[PDB]
């Protein structure tokens, strides 16, 4: 879609291993 | 610049405890580092300067939220009784140093040998392992970091319903922000060290038991931390060892400047998404106990503005090296092609 | 590496022209460069070496394909009687580079300053000032480059359903090309140079007039040719200065490779999608007359096939820059954002 | 969509001033 938008999103990682 | 070196007050004095118990803590508790720091302000709930602080995205110090008032008797023997026989996730180190690695990125760098070991246990077994420590003189460090799910005792989830949530959950609704998505218990020995790392989480950290000393910087100071590519298992942590800065390789960790606190039993760090932060507990302070609060940040607003702020930035530069990542076929492919594309070209 | 300083033969020996016209060309009318090259292959069009070379995507030298028969007799007398009246673009240089920009980014360096000015201009024109120069010993130096449209006289259109119309269609339609999307007429003086660059098209390159020695650089040499910023008026082409290379700035020009050869009237030059290529009429050898076929590239393949090729990342190198300018609302800033991304990370 | 494609989605630029 928006290349702008797609570049933008933000993730959600953490210091918090994942299973 | 007289006034520079006397406005990088560090936390300031230590706070005076009611009753007249003296000093919290000293300043020979704190590591030393090469950076200059300023003091994060401690601020009350109801002052309206905390409001526009954490609106603003800014840190902050509150004193008086409440948010954990019910964990604030927790100590080991208390958690140990009613904190149920769940899985306790504790990582071990040689050092003070417990550097964030992510398992599940180890298979794209197998030269990668981490010096923390996770160790899946009972929290009985952690305090028995924690005492066997101490009572052997061993320099055994250890650090248990585990969310809090549905496995805890039926006390430990009356303490939980006792947070101040009319006041949490009012702020993630005056934010945008999303969901909570957990609550990292972090119960860790005196001297242990989280070294510089972001998130990408708001964070309220609530402080239960003992002294850590948060050192922030904001994420304008990207181009001054380094951190390591984005598929290396410590993604978002800083490359640069804080005991022993390497200039060569990092430059522009001279030009570093942090915002620094103590924070105690009662006090709430507002960590904002994306702001660095190195967390260490204090030399010979005992034990430490953290509750954080991990809520999914506002969305990306409709309309952008222009200039990007520069966690903006940040979160461009994370997603061209996924996707390079991803179109390359093999994480180890984006340094080269980056390279390619720089060399003479832009530098 | 003696019999690697031979196998780098150049073009060869110069081709010598039936009824024992002697050499069509010497040595001395070719200039001088640092790095060696190899000759192109010459073949026929029905020997089986030059279609695997074309499917391949690797430039050959085709000798008889009568691609553009009727318009050998092209001269500047007989092309300005038929050529119609239409405006020819025709760039005038005080030197014998012409390099190539693109007009519409030249908002975006403002601090550019082109040494080749386009000027449209009658076909009539364009012989009149080639004349005046010449009278006048003058320096000026012109170069038409004008895509041919619906505005030529009738003979010239004739001319063109004269091509070798058969062959190429069944070229085009064996690799999959899109759409022909110009033919560029080119009429430039002895010594003139088009320096380093690629196109994003297939090109057959139809030698009518003149002499015209091609240097190519396969797209696997993008680290040594050190293209511009894809936002910057010269986007495609070689910053390197082919008569005085800066190998401080490009070091690694010092390993570049080229594949070369000297094409006449009736050779056709295949010369690859992505290909970069370096054209010069040869030193005292007249004017040149050339006529190219800019075909579109077949698509992108439905499955991927990994590792990727070198035009395949330079597709992706581009498309990074072009997203970055886009996100960043700005192209001036996609060199330090690129640079923060890098430095201490990846480098 | 496949961010694979786009990244190698192919120009068409060529030597040929536009109007
Ligand atoms: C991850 C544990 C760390 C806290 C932190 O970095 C955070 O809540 O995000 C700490 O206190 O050592
Ligand atoms: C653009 C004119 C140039 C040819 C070329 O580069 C091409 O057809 O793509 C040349 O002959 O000077
Ligand atoms: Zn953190
Ligand atoms: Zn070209």
């Amino acid at each position: 879609l928006e290349v702008v938008k797609l570049l933008l999103e933000a993730g959600a990682d953490v210091n918090a291993q994942d299973k | 610049a007289t006034a520079a070196e006397a406005v990088a007050s560090g936390s300031g004095e230590p706070r005076e405890e009611a009753g007249a118990l003296g000093p919290a803590w000293d300043e020979s508790q704190l590591r030393s580092y090469s950076f200059p720091t300023r003091p994060i302000p401690r601020l009350s709930q109801s002052d309206p300067r905390a409001e526009e602080l954490i609106e603003n995205e800014e840190p902050v110090v509150l004193t008086d939220t409440n948010l954990v008032y019910p964990a604030l008797k927790w100590d080991l023997e208390y958690l140990q009784e009613n904190i149920g026989n769940g899985d306790f996730s504790v990582y071990s180190a040689s050092t003070h140093k417990f550097l964030y690695y992510d398992e599940k990125k180890m298979a794209n760098f197998q030269n990668f040998k981490p010096r923390s070991n996770r160790e899946e246990m009972k929290f009985h077994e952690f305090v028995e392992k924690l005492q066997d420590i101490q009572q052997r003189g061993g320099e055994e460090r250890l650090y248990l970091q585990q969310t809090l799910n549905d496995t805890v005792g039926r006390k430990i989830v009356m303490d939980f319903l006792g947070f101040n949530w009319n006041w949490i959950n009012k702020q993630q609704g005056k934010r945008g922000w999303g969901q909570l998505t957990s609550n990292l218990l972090l119960i860790g020995m005196e001297g242990n060290v989280t070294p510089a790392h972001y998130d990408e989480q708001q964070n309220f950290f609530a402080q239960i038991k003992g002294y850590k000393r948060c050192i922030l910087f904001p994420p304008d100071q990207f181009e001054c931390l380094y951190p390591y590519p984005v598929h290396h298992p410590c993604d978002r942590q800083s490359q640069v060892d804080f005991d022993n800065p390497d200039y060569e390789r990092f430059p522009n960790f001279q030009n570093v400047v942090g915002y620094e606190t103590v924070v105690g039993p009662g006090d709430v760090l507002y960590i904002p998404m994306y702001w660095w932060h190195h967390i260490e507990s204090l030399l010979n302070g005992g034990i430490t106990i953290t509750v954080n609060f991990w809520y999914k940040g506002a969305p990306t607003p409709k309309r952008i503005e222009y200039p990007l702020k520069a966690h903006q930035k940040v979160a461009i530069m994370r997603n061209i090296e996924k996707m390079l990542g991803e179109a390359l076929g093999n994480p180890q492919e984006v340094g080269p092609l980056l390279n390619t594309m720089i060399k003479g070209r832009y530098n």
